[PDB]
Protein backbone atom coordinates (compact mmCIF):
# COMPACT_ATOMS: atom_id res chain seq x y z
CA UNK A 1 0.00 0.00 0.00
CA UNK A 2 2.52 2.50 1.34
CA UNK A 3 5.11 0.45 0.55
CA UNK A 4 3.94 -0.08 -3.33
CA UNK A 5 3.36 4.22 -3.39
CA UNK A 6 7.26 4.01 -1.55
CA UNK A 7 9.31 1.84 -4.22
CA UNK A 8 7.03 3.52 -7.46
CA UNK A 9 7.83 7.05 -6.14
CA UNK A 10 11.05 6.08 -5.68
CA UNK A 11 11.76 4.40 -9.09
CA UNK A 12 10.14 7.79 -10.50
CA UNK A 13 12.84 9.66 -8.92
CA UNK A 14 15.72 7.54 -10.74
CA UNK A 15 13.78 8.00 -13.83
CA UNK A 16 13.89 12.17 -13.72
CA UNK A 17 17.43 12.29 -12.41
CA UNK A 18 18.90 10.47 -15.04
CA UNK A 19 16.63 11.43 -17.82
CA UNK A 20 17.45 15.63 -16.53
CA UNK A 21 21.10 14.31 -16.47
CA UNK A 22 20.98 13.48 -19.81
CA UNK A 23 18.58 16.01 -21.34
CA UNK A 24 20.87 18.88 -19.91
CA UNK A 25 24.36 16.92 -21.80
CA UNK A 26 22.26 16.32 -25.41
CA UNK A 27 21.37 20.14 -25.00
CA UNK A 28 24.76 21.15 -24.02
CA UNK A 29 26.37 19.76 -27.70
CA UNK A 30 23.75 22.56 -29.34
CA UNK A 31 25.58 25.10 -27.18
CA UNK A 32 28.76 23.58 -27.82
CA UNK A 33 27.98 24.01 -31.56
CA UNK A 34 27.40 27.99 -31.04
CA UNK A 35 30.72 28.51 -29.23
CA UNK A 36 28.51 28.78 -25.69
CA UNK A 37 26.04 31.32 -27.53
CA UNK A 38 22.46 30.34 -25.36
CA UNK A 39 19.66 31.78 -27.94
CA UNK A 40 16.40 28.96 -26.77
CA UNK A 41 14.71 30.67 -30.14
CA UNK A 42 17.45 29.23 -32.43
CA UNK A 43 16.45 26.55 -34.72
CA UNK A 44 19.06 24.05 -33.34
CA UNK A 45 17.62 24.50 -29.89
CA UNK A 46 13.85 24.56 -30.51
CA UNK A 47 14.01 21.41 -32.83
CA UNK A 48 16.62 19.54 -29.44
CA UNK A 49 13.99 20.31 -27.17
CA UNK A 50 11.11 19.66 -29.22
CA UNK A 51 12.08 16.01 -30.20
CA UNK A 52 13.78 15.09 -26.39
CA UNK A 53 10.77 16.33 -24.83
CA UNK A 54 8.38 14.75 -27.13
CA UNK A 55 9.41 11.88 -29.57
CA UNK A 56 7.03 9.37 -29.80
CA UNK A 57 9.50 6.56 -31.57
CA UNK A 58 9.73 3.08 -28.99
CA UNK A 59 13.03 3.45 -27.23
CA UNK A 60 13.45 7.21 -28.17
CA UNK A 61 15.70 9.29 -25.43
CA UNK A 62 12.77 11.54 -24.65
CA UNK A 63 10.53 12.60 -21.77
CA UNK A 64 7.57 10.86 -23.72
CA UNK A 65 9.31 7.63 -23.14
CA UNK A 66 10.29 7.95 -19.81
CA UNK A 67 6.27 8.92 -19.28
CA UNK A 68 5.33 5.64 -20.78
CA UNK A 69 7.73 3.80 -18.16
CA UNK A 70 5.99 5.75 -15.58
CA UNK A 71 2.68 5.08 -16.97
CA UNK A 72 3.62 1.20 -16.79
CA UNK A 73 3.63 1.59 -12.95
CA UNK A 74 0.37 3.87 -12.18
CA UNK A 75 -1.32 1.16 -14.18
CA UNK A 76 -0.05 -1.41 -11.96
CA UNK A 77 -0.85 0.48 -8.59
CA UNK A 78 -4.19 0.76 -10.25
CA UNK A 79 -4.16 -3.03 -10.84
CA UNK A 80 -3.14 -3.43 -7.00
CA UNK A 81 -6.09 -1.05 -6.01
CA UNK A 82 -4.22 1.15 -4.57
CA UNK A 83 -6.04 4.26 -3.27
CA UNK A 84 -6.57 6.58 -6.85
CA UNK A 85 -5.67 9.98 -4.46
CA UNK A 86 -2.12 8.39 -4.04
CA UNK A 87 -1.17 7.30 -8.19
CA UNK A 88 -2.96 11.03 -8.98
CA UNK A 89 -0.47 12.33 -6.51
CA UNK A 90 2.29 10.37 -8.46
CA UNK A 91 0.89 11.38 -12.09
CA UNK A 92 0.54 15.15 -11.15
CA UNK A 93 4.71 15.01 -9.81
CA UNK A 94 5.57 13.62 -13.52
CA UNK A 95 3.13 16.89 -14.84
CA UNK A 96 4.89 19.38 -12.54
CA UNK A 97 8.67 17.83 -14.13
CA UNK A 98 7.11 18.26 -17.32
CA UNK A 99 5.98 21.79 -17.05
CA UNK A 100 8.82 23.09 -15.24
CA UNK A 101 11.35 21.28 -17.89
CA UNK A 102 8.98 22.76 -20.92
CA UNK A 103 9.63 26.78 -18.72
CA UNK A 104 13.06 26.13 -18.15
CA UNK A 105 14.40 24.94 -21.39
CA UNK A 106 12.09 28.41 -22.95
CA UNK A 107 14.31 30.54 -20.62
CA UNK A 108 17.77 31.68 -21.50
CA UNK A 109 18.35 32.43 -17.79
CA UNK A 110 17.02 29.16 -16.79
CA UNK A 111 18.98 26.96 -19.33
CA UNK A 112 22.46 28.72 -18.06
CA UNK A 113 21.84 27.32 -14.87
CA UNK A 114 20.82 24.04 -15.90
CA UNK A 115 24.25 23.46 -18.21
CA UNK A 116 26.29 25.21 -15.21
CA UNK A 117 24.97 22.79 -13.16
CA UNK A 118 25.73 19.87 -15.40
CA UNK A 119 29.01 21.41 -16.05
CA UNK A 120 29.86 21.15 -12.29
CA UNK A 121 28.72 17.38 -12.31
CA UNK A 122 30.79 16.56 -15.30
CA UNK A 123 34.04 18.64 -13.36
CA UNK A 124 33.10 16.50 -10.20
CA UNK A 125 33.52 13.53 -12.23
CA UNK A 126 36.78 14.24 -14.10
CA UNK A 127 38.08 13.83 -10.64
CA UNK A 128 40.26 10.34 -10.76
CA UNK A 129 38.47 8.52 -7.29
CA UNK A 130 39.09 5.38 -7.80
CA UNK A 131 37.87 4.47 -4.03
CA UNK A 132 35.06 2.37 -2.81
CA UNK A 133 32.19 4.91 -2.87
CA UNK A 134 32.46 7.77 -5.60
CA UNK A 135 29.17 9.84 -5.13
CA UNK A 136 29.78 10.11 -1.44
CA UNK A 137 33.90 11.61 -2.28
CA UNK A 138 31.89 13.65 -5.14
CA UNK A 139 29.56 14.99 -2.59
CA UNK A 140 32.05 15.72 0.77
CA UNK A 141 33.98 17.53 -2.62
CA UNK A 142 30.62 19.79 -4.01
CA UNK A 143 30.46 22.68 -1.55
CA UNK A 144 33.85 23.97 -2.74
CA UNK A 145 33.52 23.77 -5.84
CA UNK A 146 31.35 27.20 -7.03
CA UNK A 147 31.03 28.02 -10.82
CA UNK A 148 30.56 31.47 -12.62
CA UNK A 149 26.62 32.32 -14.03
CA UNK A 150 28.98 32.37 -17.49
CA UNK A 151 30.59 29.43 -17.45
CA UNK A 152 28.37 27.74 -20.11
CA UNK A 153 30.28 30.45 -22.04
CA UNK A 154 33.72 28.10 -22.45
CA UNK A 155 31.79 25.58 -24.01
CA UNK A 156 33.42 25.61 -27.94
CA UNK A 157 33.00 23.33 -30.91
CA UNK A 158 36.82 22.45 -31.04
CA UNK A 159 36.88 21.07 -27.53
CA UNK A 160 36.53 17.79 -26.50
CA UNK A 161 35.66 18.23 -22.56
CA UNK A 162 34.58 21.70 -20.69
CA UNK A 163 38.92 22.91 -19.52
CA UNK A 164 37.23 23.47 -16.26
CA UNK A 165 37.38 19.32 -16.00
CA UNK A 166 41.18 19.86 -15.89
CA UNK A 167 41.21 22.69 -13.19
CA UNK A 168 39.15 20.05 -10.84
CA UNK A 169 41.08 17.28 -11.70
CA UNK A 170 44.51 18.69 -10.92
CA UNK A 171 43.61 20.72 -7.71
CA UNK A 172 42.22 17.25 -6.68
CA UNK A 173 45.61 16.03 -6.98
CA UNK A 174 47.27 18.84 -5.54
CA UNK A 175 44.87 18.78 -2.59
CA UNK A 176 44.24 15.42 -1.53
CA UNK A 177 46.84 12.95 -3.20
CA UNK A 178 48.80 10.65 -0.55
CA UNK A 179 51.59 10.78 -2.71
CA UNK A 180 53.09 12.61 -5.56
CA UNK A 181 54.09 8.55 -7.01
CA UNK A 182 49.80 8.28 -7.19
CA UNK A 183 48.45 10.10 -10.42
CA UNK A 184 44.97 9.18 -8.67
CA UNK A 185 42.56 9.45 -5.19
CA UNK A 186 40.82 6.33 -3.36
CA UNK A 187 40.08 5.66 -0.17
CA UNK A 188 43.51 6.44 1.56
CA UNK A 189 42.73 9.96 0.12
CA UNK A 190 39.77 10.42 1.98
CA UNK A 191 42.22 11.77 5.60
CA UNK A 192 43.34 14.07 3.42
CA UNK A 193 39.41 15.99 3.17
CA UNK A 194 39.99 18.57 5.92
CA UNK A 195 37.91 21.46 6.21
CA UNK A 196 42.44 22.82 5.22
CA UNK A 197 42.82 21.04 2.14
CA UNK A 198 38.97 21.69 0.99
CA UNK A 199 38.88 25.56 1.55
CA UNK A 200 42.12 25.85 -0.47
CA UNK A 201 40.81 23.34 -2.99
CA UNK A 202 38.15 26.01 -2.99
CA UNK A 203 40.59 29.07 -3.38
CA UNK A 204 42.95 27.04 -5.72
CA UNK A 205 39.75 26.37 -8.25
CA UNK A 206 38.39 30.21 -7.74
CA UNK A 207 42.13 31.23 -8.87
CA UNK A 208 42.65 29.43 -11.62
CA UNK A 209 39.03 29.21 -13.07
CA UNK A 210 38.99 33.55 -12.76
CA UNK A 211 42.24 33.38 -14.65
CA UNK A 212 41.39 31.16 -17.48
CA UNK A 213 37.82 33.32 -17.81
CA UNK A 214 40.11 36.67 -18.12
CA UNK A 215 42.31 35.12 -20.13
CA UNK A 216 42.92 37.60 -23.30
CA UNK B 1 44.10 14.03 -17.90
CA UNK B 2 43.75 11.16 -19.78
CA UNK B 3 40.25 11.71 -21.10
CA UNK B 4 38.26 9.07 -23.76
CA UNK B 5 35.60 10.18 -25.18
CA UNK B 6 33.54 6.81 -26.24
CA UNK B 7 30.22 7.48 -27.84
CA UNK B 8 27.49 4.70 -28.28
CA UNK B 9 25.21 4.22 -31.04
CA UNK B 10 22.42 1.87 -32.53
CA UNK B 11 18.50 1.01 -32.61
CA UNK B 12 15.97 0.83 -29.73
CA UNK B 13 16.24 -2.97 -30.05
CA UNK B 14 19.59 -2.87 -28.51
CA UNK B 15 19.17 -1.64 -24.94
CA UNK B 16 22.14 0.81 -25.09
CA UNK B 17 20.62 1.72 -21.41
CA UNK B 18 20.75 -1.62 -19.75
CA UNK B 19 24.80 -1.77 -21.46
CA UNK B 20 25.71 1.39 -20.07
CA UNK B 21 24.15 1.27 -16.73
CA UNK B 22 25.03 -2.64 -16.12
CA UNK B 23 28.80 -1.46 -16.72
CA UNK B 24 28.93 1.50 -14.53
CA UNK B 25 26.48 0.70 -11.36
CA UNK B 26 26.91 -3.59 -11.90
CA UNK B 27 23.39 -3.13 -10.39
CA UNK B 28 21.48 -7.00 -9.36
CA UNK B 29 18.81 -8.34 -11.88
CA UNK B 30 15.81 -7.03 -10.64
CA UNK B 31 17.12 -3.49 -9.93
CA UNK B 32 14.86 -0.51 -11.33
CA UNK B 33 16.51 0.68 -14.60
CA UNK B 34 15.90 3.83 -16.12
CA UNK B 35 14.84 4.63 -19.23
CA UNK B 36 17.72 6.65 -20.31
CA UNK B 37 21.84 6.26 -19.50
CA UNK B 38 22.92 10.21 -18.25
CA UNK B 39 25.91 9.87 -20.04
CA UNK B 40 28.67 10.57 -16.97
CA UNK B 41 32.15 9.46 -17.53
CA UNK B 42 33.42 6.51 -15.30
CA UNK B 43 37.22 6.68 -13.87
CA UNK B 44 39.34 3.12 -14.55
CA UNK B 45 42.13 2.09 -13.58
CA UNK B 46 44.70 1.11 -17.23
CA UNK B 47 48.64 0.28 -16.16
CA UNK B 48 48.45 2.08 -13.01
CA UNK B 49 47.22 5.06 -14.43
CA UNK B 50 43.83 6.89 -14.32
CA UNK B 51 41.72 7.35 -17.89
CA UNK B 52 38.51 9.43 -17.43
CA UNK B 53 36.13 7.33 -19.67
CA UNK B 54 33.36 8.97 -20.92
CA UNK B 55 30.31 7.32 -21.97
CA UNK B 56 27.47 8.86 -24.01
CA UNK B 57 24.29 7.13 -25.82
CA UNK B 58 23.05 9.27 -28.03
CA UNK B 59 19.26 10.09 -28.94
CA UNK B 60 19.02 7.19 -31.45
CA UNK B 61 15.42 8.58 -32.92
CA UNK B 62 14.83 9.52 -36.32
CA UNK B 63 13.65 12.70 -35.44
CA UNK B 64 17.05 13.29 -34.01
CA UNK B 65 18.46 12.66 -37.05
CA UNK B 66 19.69 16.20 -38.16
CA UNK B 67 21.05 16.65 -34.53
CA UNK B 68 22.66 13.41 -33.18
CA UNK B 69 25.73 14.51 -35.01
CA UNK B 70 26.66 17.42 -32.62
CA UNK B 71 27.44 14.46 -30.16
CA UNK B 72 30.55 13.25 -32.45
CA UNK B 73 33.01 15.90 -32.46
CA UNK B 74 36.16 14.82 -31.56
CA UNK B 75 34.92 11.32 -30.74
CA UNK B 76 37.95 8.95 -29.47
CA UNK B 77 35.93 5.53 -30.50
CA UNK B 78 32.94 4.34 -31.70
CA UNK B 79 30.72 1.53 -30.15
CA UNK B 80 28.05 0.41 -32.89
CA UNK B 81 25.65 -1.97 -31.30
CA UNK B 82 23.06 -4.22 -32.32
CA UNK B 83 20.91 -6.62 -30.34
CA UNK B 84 22.04 -10.59 -31.18
CA UNK B 85 18.24 -11.26 -31.35
CA UNK B 86 17.28 -8.45 -33.79
CA UNK B 87 18.45 -8.92 -37.63
CA UNK B 88 16.73 -5.36 -38.39
CA UNK B 89 19.01 -3.99 -35.53
CA UNK B 90 21.87 -6.20 -37.14
CA UNK B 91 21.41 -4.99 -40.94
CA UNK B 92 21.24 -0.68 -39.15
CA UNK B 93 24.31 -1.46 -38.69
CA UNK B 94 25.30 -0.96 -42.37
CA UNK B 95 22.01 0.67 -43.49
CA UNK B 96 22.40 3.46 -41.37
CA UNK B 97 24.68 3.69 -38.01
CA UNK B 98 28.01 2.79 -40.30
CA UNK B 99 27.42 5.47 -42.86
CA UNK B 100 25.96 8.04 -40.49
CA UNK B 101 29.30 7.68 -38.10
CA UNK B 102 31.30 7.63 -41.26
CA UNK B 103 29.93 10.93 -42.74
CA UNK B 104 31.08 12.63 -39.57
CA UNK B 105 34.32 10.60 -38.61
CA UNK B 106 35.43 9.40 -40.79
CA UNK B 107 38.68 8.16 -39.16
CA UNK B 108 37.39 7.17 -35.79
CA UNK B 109 38.00 3.40 -34.40
CA UNK B 110 34.84 1.37 -34.18
CA UNK B 111 34.02 -1.90 -31.66
CA UNK B 112 30.92 -3.81 -33.38
CA UNK B 113 29.05 -4.78 -30.39
CA UNK B 114 26.12 -7.34 -30.29
CA UNK B 115 23.90 -7.08 -26.84
CA UNK B 116 21.63 -9.50 -25.62
CA UNK B 117 23.93 -12.40 -25.76
CA UNK B 118 22.00 -14.05 -22.65
CA UNK B 119 18.98 -14.36 -25.51
CA UNK B 120 20.73 -15.87 -28.36
CA UNK B 121 20.07 -19.52 -26.51
CA UNK B 122 16.30 -18.18 -24.53
CA UNK B 123 14.52 -21.41 -25.46
CA UNK B 124 11.48 -18.73 -25.57
CA UNK B 125 13.31 -16.32 -27.78
CA UNK B 126 14.27 -18.89 -29.85
CA UNK B 127 10.93 -19.67 -30.07
CA UNK B 128 9.68 -16.64 -30.99
CA UNK B 129 11.82 -15.68 -33.45
CA UNK B 130 11.77 -18.95 -34.89
CA UNK B 131 7.73 -18.31 -35.26
CA UNK B 132 8.42 -15.09 -37.38
CA UNK B 133 11.09 -16.72 -40.15
CA UNK B 134 14.02 -15.26 -38.02
CA UNK B 135 17.31 -16.85 -36.09
CA UNK B 136 19.29 -14.50 -34.05
CA UNK B 137 23.29 -13.56 -35.66
CA UNK B 138 25.48 -16.14 -34.62
CA UNK B 139 29.35 -15.09 -34.41
CA UNK B 140 30.81 -15.83 -37.89
CA UNK B 141 27.41 -13.41 -39.34
CA UNK B 142 29.02 -10.83 -36.38
CA UNK B 143 32.54 -11.21 -37.76
CA UNK B 144 31.64 -11.17 -41.32
CA UNK B 145 29.76 -7.63 -40.70
CA UNK B 146 32.88 -6.40 -38.40
CA UNK B 147 34.95 -7.03 -41.52
CA UNK B 148 32.22 -5.45 -44.08
CA UNK B 149 32.30 -1.99 -41.99
CA UNK B 150 35.86 -2.24 -40.73
CA UNK B 151 35.15 -2.03 -37.46
CA UNK B 152 38.93 -2.93 -35.13
CA UNK B 153 36.78 -5.44 -32.59
CA UNK B 154 33.75 -7.59 -33.14
CA UNK B 155 32.21 -8.18 -29.20
CA UNK B 156 28.99 -9.47 -28.13
CA UNK B 157 28.11 -9.22 -24.74
CA UNK B 158 24.87 -9.43 -22.29
CA UNK B 159 24.05 -6.22 -19.71
CA UNK B 160 22.20 -9.25 -17.46
CA UNK B 161 24.64 -11.07 -17.17
CA UNK B 162 27.80 -9.31 -17.81
CA UNK B 163 29.41 -12.40 -19.81
CA UNK B 164 32.10 -10.47 -22.42
CA UNK B 165 30.51 -6.81 -20.94
CA UNK B 166 34.29 -5.65 -19.51
CA UNK B 167 35.87 -6.70 -22.46
CA UNK B 168 33.98 -4.16 -24.93
CA UNK B 169 34.96 -1.06 -22.37
CA UNK B 170 38.77 -2.61 -22.34
CA UNK B 171 38.73 -3.12 -26.14
CA UNK B 172 37.60 1.11 -26.93
CA UNK B 173 40.47 2.06 -24.26
CA UNK B 174 42.66 -0.25 -26.22
CA UNK B 175 41.94 1.00 -29.72
CA UNK B 176 42.55 4.13 -28.89
CA UNK B 177 45.30 3.87 -26.99
CA UNK B 178 46.40 1.93 -30.47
Amino acid sequence: MERLVKKVTSNLETELKFFKGRLVQELMQIVKNENGRIDHTSKNWQESASVLLNSQEKGAVSLAEVERAVSKMTQKLRDQKVSEEEVVNIESKLKFERASLEAKLFDDNEIKELINKRIKEDALRAIPFLGSDSESFMEKISPFVKLPDDSYSLLKANDKHHPFQNILYSNALKFFADSSDIGYLNDDSLKNLTPENLNAFEQAVAADIDKLMHHH
Amino acid sequence: MQAIKCVVVGDGAVGKTCLLISYTTNAFPGEYIPTVFDNYSANVMVDGKPVNLGLWDTAGQEDYDRLRPLSYPQTDVFLICFSLVSPASFENVRAKWYPEVRHHCPNTPIILVGTKLDLRDDKDTIEKLKEKKLTPITYPQGLAMAKEIGAVKYLECSALTQRGLKTVFDEAIRAVLH
